[PDB]
């Protein structure tokens, strides 16, 4: 996502109007599907999939993704720091 | 309960007459795959609980009796009708539970 | 930064290499070269040659050869 | 189509795929460390008698093979049933080719009719044989035969008359298309009463063998050798493993033998040849529960073993060097068979009844009240004076 | 008799809970030493379990950090000496164990009263000095465990203290062997040579697992009988079995197209399916002409 | 239970295969020595078949460069060292190439020894312009990564070729660790890269029976004064002055040093042996 947020800003002349627009699209979403967002779906993060999405290119929707390898219910990935 | 016995006593359990199936093991203490067996033996004797009677032979006592009934190896099986005209059969082997219920009920 | 230090500190040269005036193993790629590193064949500052299959791109002075080998049957080497 | 022939050398084990089949049960000897065995006793299973059967049958090997990077194709018969079918799925997921397996309608998979007789002493006559003693000549897969440059067998294709008959075409097409007969002889039960009916039954296969793989008890059988030794004595005695001077084996030799290996588990393997004779060292202090104490998963592993030592290196069937190697190799492989064999089927506590060596080594917690170990009340202490 | 042999070339006895051995083990190849080195001095210092006391209970005491009437030592005092008490068993399980005693005298290891399947190391360990007669019963319990952990009683199970290794060359380039020795130091729960042999069976059953059949690779003891038991409720519901269970040894394929097939890793007949005919085709060998035969086959079966 | 299986396969070429495989569940501290050892037995200890010599039969002239062959004798040598090949040989066996003339001569040429097989039948050896037949003699060894250098027989106007025997072109190995709560639970992965003369997985298998049969060998049975000085003693002059010869001072070190080595010293006798034993037992 860090690649694509440096795509969609070499297509916009301001990077502040690309903040706000980006905020407006993502109060939308919410207000149109609430109960969708704020855990493993971010709002913010379904926005810049989209617009990726809209130059033609392909990124799952909101960047999200999963461990298949967990031992099942209960059981967090410990981060080795 | 899966009894133990000697030869003469199969003898004379096979000359008399019965009105239940009757399952004979040949087994040795030192073959693992026959302890196996006796796990399964002893479940479908208690599905069977008068319905048949399993019986055990241990072949290193009797040799004799193992080759003369053409024991060619452990474990082996014998089911044998009530029936004098019926034939008996052998298996060799870990046969699955479902199979010695298939031979009780089919063709003993 | 001290790592990449000693890891780009090259080969020992001249009297620091050779007792004596004098009056290396050949890698047919960079895989090999590393994996002879790591089954402890070469030391990490061990000069080697590398067949190279780009074009020159090492920065290096800008001299003229030292010596050209010049074979009767016309191959040269630089 | 040999250049479709890939590497390794493709191996056609012959006879029967049993499960969990031994054929014979003899007393053994087996190098251990018996002052481990004294510290362990109570956390270790060991057999009362150590007894060691020679191996399986030809599926077992072959499945073996396979798990070895070998190449292995079985060469029988299984019935249509669901046993007969449930044992051709276990081959082809064991990588086994199944392709020269005959699957027969009309016979059971381990089933025999016999006929009993109720007059005199007790005999059973086998009437209709099972599904794996019924393999014809003209069931046998000559493009199997073809490709294969080792044909491997074992006594127990000669019990039945028909199948003996099926074994020795076999082994006849497989020497005329140039394939390295190996006989492992794993002596069924019956045969080890009179030696003369052994010597008659197995002569006319003995002489077509290539390579031949015995036990140290079958040679002493075979060579009219009582057994001096102790058994079940906490040493390792030389005495216990003894190597045979070529002229002890002679009289078992013909002209067409290459190889005589002569087995006592993965504690020692012999090897003999026209020229040289030796023997190598190995291991026998494996996981042992009492699932597994035949030890017939070494046997398995061990022959595995020899046959894809001996068929990537056809040439060196000869070479001093490559037969200590070779030995060595069987060994390890009958030892990792064997320890894995332990995991697979554990401990006793299709009713199946098993736990693991983890729970199988976990004492009691000895808390009963009653007992001494815990705190009684005040009135029942007997506090001991210091 | 053996080319590559192993020996204790030296064992030694500090004390009572000090044991040192050294082994060689030659001729090795060049590299074997170094494999064998690392794995087993991790087998050492982190695989080898030990047993040892993990909690005390205390009959009249409010707290840890109280004082007792006729001991010399505090409560706390007491638990540290219990701490370093050295056990051995080759069991596993919570064991409970007890001290139940009357001076005045020397509470030593001694003086515990074990569960048949534990023992002790040193009876000299001292745990409590009694200036008065008076009546002291402290109940325990015991485990064996791997790594480090009623008053509970910080247990280190680990019976190695310290090991070490050396490699040294064994002569001329003949095929560059080298010797290996090895040094371990036990607390004398086990003997160094003891501890060589349960590393080497520790590191063994972590590197077996690898060569067991791989996770789904037989149908979910016995690994034939489950798929034995899915067939007999197949046979009831005549249903049919897939075809990812079939696999093409079971069709009368010409001995040319099975080689060609199993050369490209195509075992069951789904596999097959799951191929196109241009794929086919790509396959050495297998041509055209040899694409109807093979469709003819499939299109009978 | 313990249970492993491989969760990434692919195939990029001939001689590129990738392969990881996961171990689980394991306990803490088990995977991390686990990788280690796998990663060391896969990179060194899995013998792989490489060409090792190469000899220009028909007396090329041994010159720098051949009449007909575009390439120069180093760079046939370094192509021939890159030629990926599989076997089971034990010791060492020769192959050939004798290609006639015009065209490209590729591994495909190489007539092999009987158990060796080669990997990728389109790798580049020469071309060939004129019609001059080349003959070169190989020789093919299998070795172990951490192996050595095979003796050397130098003469006949065979040219090295320094062989880097890896049929694993990499391995590396990473740990998840998951709880809840108490209980711990790490869970192993292992990369394998292989030149395609193995698979990644059976890379796996030879590198665990390896590191097994390097640890058997341990499971291998057989058949079956300080406080009393010289000076205390009533010696001599000529020992007691014999004695400090040799920096002996106090009895421990008298008692220390072996008869033999007694006699060893200057100006010691047997006499004087027997009259320190007999000072000695009457002590």
């Amino acid at each position: 996502m860090t690649m694509d947020i440096e795509r969609l800003l070499l297509s916009e002349d301001n990077r502040f109007e690309f903040v706000n627009s980006v905020a407006a699209e993502a109060t939308e979403y919410v207000e149109k599907n609430r109960d969708e967002y704020g855990g493993t779906k971010k709002a913010i993060f379904h926005v810049l999939s989209n617009r990726v999405n809209d130059l033609g290119f392909d990124r799952p929707e909101a960047y999200a993704e999963s461990d298949p390898y967990k031992p099942g219910p209960g059981y967090l990935k410990e981060y080795y720091t | 309960l899966v009894r133990k016995l000697s030869a003469q006593e199969l003898q004379d359990l096979v000359k008399g007459e019965r009105k239940v199936p009757l399952i004979v093991d040949f087994y040795a203490t030192w073959c693992g795959p026959c302890i196996l067996m006796a796990q399964e033996l002893e479940m479908l004797a208690v599905e069977y609980e008068s319905n048949a009677m399993i019986v055990k032979v241990d072949t290193d006592d009797e040799y004799e009796f193992a080759r003369d009934m053409q024991v060619r190896g452990l474990p082996t099986l014998f089911f044998i009708s009530p029936d004098p005209s019926k034939d008996a059969i052998r298996t060799e082997g870990l046969i699955p539970l479902q199979m010695m219920r298939d031979i009780i009920d089919n063709d003993m | 930064l001290i790592g990449l230090y000693v890891l780009t500190s090259g080969t020992r040269r001249g009297i620091c290499a050779n007792r004596y005036n004098p009056c290396e193993p050949f890698f047919c790629n960079s895989y090999d070269a590393i994996g002879a590193y790591r089954q402890k064949r070469i030391n990490l500052d061990s000069p080697l040659w590398l067949r190279w299959q780009l074009d020159q791109r090492v920065i290096a002075s800008k001299e003229v050869p030292i010596e050209v080998h010049y074979e009767s049957f016309g191959n040269y080497h630089e | 189509i040999s250049h479709t022939y890939g590497w390794p050398p493709l191996v056609c084990c012959f006879g029967s795929a049993q499960h969990a089949f031994v054929p014979s049960g003899r007393p053994a000897n087996r190098l251990l460390d018996y002052e481990r065995q004294e510290r362990m006793k109570d956390a270790v299973w060991a057999p009362e008698k150590y007894i060691r059967a020679p191996g399986g049958c030809a599926g077992g090997v072959a499945i073996a093979l396979a798990s070895l990077g070998g190449k292995a194709a079985f060469m029988g018969k299984l019935g249509d049933d669901d046993f007969g079918q449930a044992m051709l799925y276990y081959l082809n997921v064991c990588q086994v080719q199944t392709r020269s397996v005959k699957i027969d309608s009309k016979r059971v998979t381990a089933c025999s009719t016999m006929k009993i007789s109720k007059r005199g002493r007790l005999k059973s006559t086998c009437v209709k044989p099972c599904a794996e003693d019924s393999l014809s000549k003209s069931e046998i897969n000559v493009d199997v035969l073809k490709e294969a440059k080792m044909f491997y067998f074992t006594t127990h294709s000669l019990l039945d008359k028909k199948m003996m008959s099926t074994t020795l075409q076999a082994i006849k097409i497989s020497k005329q298309l140039g394939n390295v007969i190996f006989y492992d002889l794993n002596l069924p039960l019956p045969l080890w009463q009179s030696l003369e009916e052994t010597k008659s039954l197995i002569q006319e296969v003995w002489d077509l063998a290539d390579v031949i793989e015995v036990t140290k008890q079958e040679l002493e059988f075979l060579c009219g050798i009582e057994p001096t030794e102790e058994f079940d004595t906490k040493n390792n005695d030389s005495s216990k493993f003894v190597h045979y001077e070529p002229e002890t084996v002679e009289p078992l030799w013909h002209e067409n033998l290459k190889i005589l290996f002569v087995t006592n588990g993965t504690s020692k393997i012999h090897y003999y040849t026209k020229e040289h004779n030796g023997a190598v060292l190995g291991m026998e202090d494996v996981p042992i529960t009492p699932f597994t104490r035949d030890m017939s998963a070494s046997g398995d592993g061990i022959v595995a073993g020899l046959i894809r030592m001996l068929t990537v290196q056809p040439d060196l069937m000869n070479d001093k060097g490559y037969l200590e190697r070779t030995a060595r190799y069987a060994i390890e492989c009958g030892v990792v068979d064997q320890w894995l064999l332990a995991q697979t089927r554990g401990y006793p506590p299709n009713g199946i009844r098993s736990i693991t060596e983890r729970e199988y080594r976990t004492s009691k917690p000895y808390d009963e009240p009653d007992g001494p170990y815990v705190m009684k009340p005040v009135e029942e202490r007997e506090y001991r004076k210091l | 008799t053996r080319t590559l042999q192993w020996k204790c070339v030296e064992s030694r006895r500090d004390s009572k809970r000090l044991y040192y051995g050294r082994f060689i083990l030659s001729p090795l190849m060049k590299g074997q030493a170094d494999t064998i080195g690392i794995a087993m001095r991790r087998a050492l210092l982190g695989e080898i379990e030990g047993t040892c006391i993990t909690r005390a209970k205390f009959e009249n005491i409010p707290h840890d950090y109280s004082n007792i009437v006729g001991i010399q030592e505090s409560v706390h005092e007491i638990l540290m000496n219990l701490n370093e008490i050295v056990l051995k068993s080759n069991l596993y399980g919570t064991r409970n164990a007890l001290i139940c005693v009357q001076g005045p005298g020397y509470i030593t290891a001694r003086d515990i009263i074990l569960p048949p399947s534990v023992e002790i190391v040193d009876n000299t360990q001292h745990i409590a000095t009694l200036t008065e007669p008076i009546n002291l019963c402290i109940g325990l319990k015991i485990e064996r465990n791997r790594g480090y952990s009623s008053y509970p009683i910080d247990a280190v199970f680990m019976p190695v203290q310290n090991a070490n290794h050396s490699i040294h060359s064994y002569g001329n380039g003949n095929e560059k062997q080298e010797i290996l020795f090895i040094e371990i130091w036990t607390n004398g729960s086990l003997t160094p040579k003891e501890a060589l042999h349960e590393a080497s069976r520790n590191l063994i059953n972590l590197f077996i697992p690898f060569l067991h059949v791989e996770e789904e690779t037989f149908y979910l003891t016995l690994p034939l009988f489950p798929f034995h038991n899915k067939l007999v409720n197949l046979r009831q519901k005549k249903k049919e079995l897939a075809f990812q269970y079939i696999f093409i040894d079971q069709l009368e394929l010409p001995p040319r197209i099975y080689n060609c097939l199993k050369k490209s890793n195509i075992h069951t007949l789904l596999d097959l399916l799951n191929n196109s005919q241009e794929d086919l085709i790509k396959m050495e060998h297998f041509h055209i002409e040899d694409v109807k035969k093979l469709l003819d086959i499939l299109e009978k079966k």
